[PDB]
């Protein structure tokens, strides 16, 4: 078993990600007023995925699943541009938590199927991914619609354990 | 990526099409609750006016309380096999029973069920009438869709939130509260009515403060969160938690409740339990051992 919180701004593609993993469908627009969970069954690992709709208003009531948090999907919409420095300071401040240091960050360059969208090198550039120290990343450009990139972050967590 | 997929059975299917289904009952009280954010807060702050400063801060100070309490579910372990329970690793509500059938009812006209009859989750969280032996007509309808029930205990009773129910109780995870709805009494009375404007989520208890009681005989609830806010203690009524319709906050896990990844304790009864003393020391040891937690808190 793997417990991985997944998190990000807001319609960035965390709750699609999930059910694109769990059901292989398309979910209709849920806004997520609390979270999602879902296993997931890849690879002989049983992946526990917490949607957590947004954690902005609501750290500490999280902090007893971070000592248990062995993986952090980070989803960021590869298309919005005025908003990619604000996924960059909510990453910044998910990683600034001392229960969450030893714990993996993959981020999902969402959306890629956009025309404008951004790919992963600038993404990982925008995000400062570069500049982190003792932190085991990886990024992923992801298109949830399609389904592509999500098993090759899964297969990079699986790495990880 | 579709060659990569296993595939999902469609019990499994089933239980997230039902899941799916509730995130969106959720979601349609959370928005009914923004609706009437204005005309909530006013009429809360009006209560504590009649009571009582500053409302500002002392509404702030109830609805952190109310947010901050814990969550729990009460059972009687004299009356159920709560090892039994406990090795399932799910909790499930009745639709897992004559009584459904009205339970059913009193869901769809106090969460609204209709207003979702276009979603394309609506046939995983319709029954479709109950048969003759009061099990649904619907052969997609998930257990998933409906509730699990649950109390907030923000007073910290000795015997949880809901007493009325056994003298043990598990404590699920403050996370759990974020999935939950809120109502000032139980959904199956009469003080509750059937009335959706009562419900409230996990971001709008300024609703639930406006609708709670304040009886004048027995237990207070509108006094003792003013008084619990104004960091007052005091022993709780005797009847806190006893008593369906206004001596306890009723919540709506809306969402599956999984042993014990989304409990925090479980305080299982000394003095009302099925097994001996000795036996029940063991299955705390055992479990806690076994989690490296201390889940089973024997009392
Ligand atoms: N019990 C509480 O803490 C609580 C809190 C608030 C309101 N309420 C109200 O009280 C009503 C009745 O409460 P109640 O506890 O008497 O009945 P219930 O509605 O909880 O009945 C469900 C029964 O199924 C059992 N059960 C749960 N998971 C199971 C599993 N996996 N396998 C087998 N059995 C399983 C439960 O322990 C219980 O005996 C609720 O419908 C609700 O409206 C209860
Ligand atoms: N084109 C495209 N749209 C997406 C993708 N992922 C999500 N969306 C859209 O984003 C909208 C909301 O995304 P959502 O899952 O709610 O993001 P969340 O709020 O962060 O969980 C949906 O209407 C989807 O159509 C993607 O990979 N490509
Ligand atoms: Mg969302």
């Amino acid at each position: 078993e793997m417990r991985i919180l997944m998190v990000g701004l807001d319609a960035a593609g965390k709750t699609t990600i999930l059910y694109k993993l769990k059901l292989g469908e398309i979910v209709t627009t849920i806004p997520t007023i609390g979270f999602n969970v879902e296993t997931v069954e890849y690879k002989n690992i049983s992946f526990t995925v917490w949607d957590v709709g947004g954690l902005d208003k609501i750290r500490p009531l999280w902090r007893h699943y971070f000592q248990n948090t062995q993986g952090l999907i980070f989803v960021v919409d590869s298309n919005d541009r005025e908003r990619v420095n604000e996924a960059r300071e909510e990453l910044m401040r998910m990683l600034a938590e001392d229960e969450l240091r030893d714990a993996v960050l993959l981020v999902f360059a969402n959306k890629q199927d956009l025309p404008n969208a951004m790919n992963a090198a600038e993404i990982t550039d925008k995000l400062g991914l570069h500049s982190l120290r003792h932190r085991n990343w990886y990024i992923q450009a992801t298109c949830a619609t399609s389904g592509d990139g999500l098993y090759e972050g899964l297969d990079w967590l699986s790495n990880q354990l | 990526f579709d060659e990569v997929f296993c595939g999902l059975s469609n019990e499994e299917r089933k239980k997230v099409y039902g899941r799916l289904f509730g995130k969106q009952v959720l979601a349609h009280i959370h928005s009914r609750c923004q609706r009437d954010a204005d005309i909530i807060r006013e009429k809360a702050l009006r209560r504590i006016s009649r009571e009582c400063i500053d409302c500002a801060l002392l509404l702030n100070k109830m609805v952190d309380i109310l947010q901050n309490a814990r969550l729990t579910i009460n059972f009687n372990a004299a009356k159920i096999d709560f090892v039994s329970l406990l090795k399932n690793k799910e909790y499930l509500n009745s639709y897992a029973p004559a009584y459904n059938v009205g339970r059913d009812s009193v869901e769809t006209k106090a969460f609204e069920l209709e207003k979702l009859a276009d979603s394309p989750y609506a046939p995983y969280g319709q029954t479709g009438g109950f048969s003759v032996a009061y099990t649904p007509n619907s052969r997609t309808f998930s257990t998933t869709s409906r509730p699990i029930y649950a109390a907030l205990d923000f007073l910290n009773g000795e015997n949880g939130g809901a007493s009325a129910y056994g003298k043990s109780f598990f404590e699920l995870n403050d996370n759990v509260k974020t999935n939950c709805t809120f109502s000032p009494f139980d959904i199956y009375g009469h003080r509750f009515g059937l009335d959706t404007s009562k419900l409230s989520t996990f971001w709008h208890m300024e609703n639930l403060i406006a609708s709670c009681q304040n009886d004048f005989f027995g237990y207070n609830c509108f006094k003792s969160l003013v008084k619990m806010a104004k960091d007052e203690k005091f022993l709780a009524h005797s009847n806190y938690g006893k008593g369906y319709e206004g001596n306890y906050i009723d919540a709506h896990i809306h969402g599956d409740v999984c042993l014990f990844r989304d409990i925090k304790h479980v305080y299982l009864s000394l003095q009302e339990n099925s097994y001996s003393k000795s036996q029940l020391y063991d299955y705390a040891k055992q479990i806690n051992q076994a989690l490296n937690r201390d889940c089973i808190i024997l009392y």
